[PDB]
């Protein structure tokens, strides 16, 4: 009703303010969640360091000697290679009847863990389950047994060469070789399980004990890359042992649980279920055998499911689709007015077909060769330089500012080197880095470019002075001009000068 | 900015006076107007300024009955070479039957207050013009 | 030598208290969390790389 343009401007300002406030809020939320995740990672690292310290204390020779003295002669005469499940069960049964649980004993923080364990040996009483597990670990290490202390963020793992397997031992309930029982009687909800050997090497054994490892835990754990980098310094030198453990884990997890929940099937390379697949993924071939049914949804091979890139991005990734290849998958696109035409006509929303060609349909992009001092160009007159291998043979990319002007002065071909695209401003603006020129004419041109720079280095200060000179001249004239008028001067005239003294 | 100024001239009633340099001949579209005042001359462009005048002024509804519905004024300095330029230029329009009345006295200037009322202000303008040397 | 940004934190009294807490008794864990909840971008950034020096510092008696 009054200044509609002003009302529109006010509405746009309010919209901009709201957008900026939402951006600030989401940035703050991102920062807070990142801080929380890093705090959780640091807490996990602190628990890992505590496990390291406990394992290091358990490696003392005095504790091992005390345990060996306590161990009866019937157990000291059995070689580690002859240790089986029955021997471990008998040792656990003896250990339970030897040390009792007594939390009423005084616990001083000043007393070190080694001193506390020595006191427990002297009194044959355990303050808590942790002390009992530590004492049993010392007893096992007394016989020089290859044993690992396993903590959930506790029990032991004994390596038996008769089967070459890690058997779990829990002295709390007299449990030997029952990972399910250890999982049931473990600590707070299980997300990570780490076994530290006496030598200090750490192994991930969460798969063995957690039956929900492949469905829920896998998606609820820490970053795989960061955890691998953290555990890289402490990787066990026994590469063959690690390979055997990995093979055993794979054999255990090869379609053993067979879950039927739809949500577990979503985003899973193990299963490769129905529509839950991503927008850019397809099934190659489409005749993949059905691996099972989940509420009427067919299971396909993940090796038959592939992510497909577009021909344009195949070229960007230095790959060329084979000539005549049928586009395996047709998807939608998000682009300029070509895409925006879907908004005007709804019937073209699904008509937009983008061919995502597979890796089997693309061989390789072979860059051309410059001939007769001519730089090859694309359909748009430029060169795609997403990768160095994409550079045509006989061409060099030069990051010289104002090089194209010098090339045109020397009549030298100069082609922009497209390296990327900027999506700012709502459009994918191209990004170019340097100019692609013929190598044979490269170096001389460089010199000319340098000469051009030298020209600027010669032709800048001079011109500045020129401006100043003019200013001085102007200033002088100004004074003179004013002085001149001073020499001259230091409505009646206008209204009646020429055409009045005769008319009136 | 040129388009913004044109839109303001077309739509905003507060601004109804636009200063245009030589670019107003053919470099852009001239919005319909009724008063066109020519102060500076090319030097004898008898056809260029005539075409410019034809393009500036268009037919306006409401004043069709009156024989004077569009106003064009040419400010010419007396006893100068601008007189000869104007005389040479208006020959083409006179050949088309267009009349030209010479106005030496403007009625109403005495009552209305205008700039440079005092002669010393005109001296200041002379100083400013002389400061603009032959470079400009 | 292995010049790390954690070297200043190696002898930092607050970080010395942190490493002493992490050494044996994790009872005071949340308090350090609050510290890392206040402002510690350098600790967040530099703890991802070269954990050997960090763990060795944590295990210093």
């Amino acid at each position: 009703i009054e200044t509609p343009e002003q009302a529109k401007t006010r509405e746009r300002s309010e919209k901009i303010k709201l957008e900026f406030e939402t951006y600030l809020r989401r940035a703050m939320k991102r920062f807070n969640k990142g801080v929380h995740e890093d705090t959780h990672k640091v807490h996990l690292l602190c628990l890992l360091a505590n496990g390291f310290y406990r394992n290091n204390i358990c490696s003392q020779p005095d504790l091992h000697a005390i345990g060996l003295s306590i161990i009866p002669a019937r157990f000291t005469r059995v070689l580690p290679r002859d240790v089986d499940t029955y021997y471990l069960s008998n040792l656990v049964k003896w250990f339970i009847g030897t040390f009792t649980v007594n939390a009423e004993l005084s616990a001083s923080e000043q007393d070190n863990l080694q001193t506390t364990l020595e006191r427990r040996f002297a009194i044959y009483s355990a303050r808590d389950d942790e002390e009992l597990v530590h004492i049993f670990l010392l007893i096992l290490r007394a016989l020089q047994l290859l044993t690992r202390l396993v903590l959930s963020l506790q029990w032991l793992e004994v390596f038996c060469e008769q089967e070459e397997k890690w058997v779990c031992v829990d002295c709390v309930h007299g449990v030997v070789g029952q990972p399910l029982t250890c999982y049931k009687y473990a600590t707070k909800p299980m997300t990570y399980v780490v076994g530290i050997d006496s030598d200090g090497w750490v192994r991930d054994v969460t798969q063995r004990y957690d039956p929900v490892w492949m469905t829920v835990t896998r998606k609820c754990r820490v970053d795989a890359e960061w955890w691998a980098e953290t555990l890289r310094p402490y990787q066990s030198p026994f590469m063959d042992r690690e390979k055997k453990e990995d093979l055993e884990f794979q054999a255990k997890h090869m379609d053993q649980p067979l879950p039927t929940a739809i949500g577990l099937y979503k985003n899973h390379p193990l299963y490769a279920l129905k529509r839950h697949l991503l927008k850019y993924e397809a099934i190659y071939p489409e005749t993949a055998a059905i691996l099972g049914y989940c509420r009427g949804e067919a299971v396909y091979s993940r090796d038959c499911v592939h992510t497909l890139h577009s021909r344009d991005t195949w070229l960007k990734k230095a790959r060329v689709v084979r000539l005549g290849e049928v586009p395996y998958k047709m998807v939608k696109g998000f682009s300029n007015r070509a895409r925006k035409a879907r908004l005007a006509e709804p019937q073209l929303r699904e008509e937009n077909d983008l061919g995502l060609f597979g890796y089997w349909q693309t061989e390789e992009y072979q860059p051309p060769v410059a001939v007769d001092g001519k730089v090859p160009r694309n359909e748009f007159g430029n060169v795609y330089l997403f990768l160095p291998s994409m550079m045509p043979i006989g061409c060099v990319q030069l990051n010289l500012p104002n090089l194209h002007r010098v090339a045109r002065k020397l009549d030298i071909d100069c082609v922009q080197a497209i390296t990327g695209f900027d999506f700012h401003g709502g459009y994918s603006h191209p990004v170019t880095d340097g100019y692609i020129v013929c190598e044979e004419f490269k170096d001389v041109l460089l010199t000319a470019w340098e000469n051009e720079q030298a020209v600027i280095e010669r032709k800048e200060k001079e011109k500045k002075e020129k401006r100043a000179l003019g200013n001085w001249k102007l200033l002088a004239k100004g004074l003179l001009i004013r002085e001149r008028l001073k020499r001259r001067y230091g409505a009646r005239i206008l209204a009646a000068s020429w055409p009045q003294n005769r008319e009136d | 900015e040129r388009m913004q100024i044109l839109q303001n001239f077309k739509h905003n009633p507060k601004i109804n006076t636009i200063f245009i340099s030589k670019v107003g001949d053919t470099s852009f579209d001239l919005p319909e107007a009724n008063v066109l005042i020519q102060i500076s001359s090319h030097g004898g462009s008898r056809r260029q300024e005539a075409q410019r005048l034809g393009r500036v002024l268009r037919a306006k509804k409401g004043m069709v009955a009156e024989e004077y519905n569009a106003f064009f004024y040419s400010l010419v300095s007396q006893d100068t070479q601008e007189m000869a330029y104007s005389t040479k230029r208006q020959r083409f329009l006179v050949d088309q039957g267009y009349s030209f009345k010479v106005i030496t006295k403007l009625a109403g200037m005495e009552e209305e207050d205008l700039a440079f009322s005092t002669k010393e202000e005109q001296q200041q303008l002379l100083q400013k013009v002389l400061a603009a040397t032959d470079l400009d | 030598s292995g010049g790390h940004p954690l070297e200043f934190l190696r002898n930092q009294p607050q970080f010395q208290q942190m490493r002493q807490i992490i050494q044996q008794n994790p009872s005071l864990l949340p308090a350090l969390l609050q510290q890392i909840g206040r402002e510690n971008p350098q600790l967040l950034q530099q703890i991802s790389q070269h954990q050997e020096h960090f763990i060795q510092m944590l295990n210093e008696p």
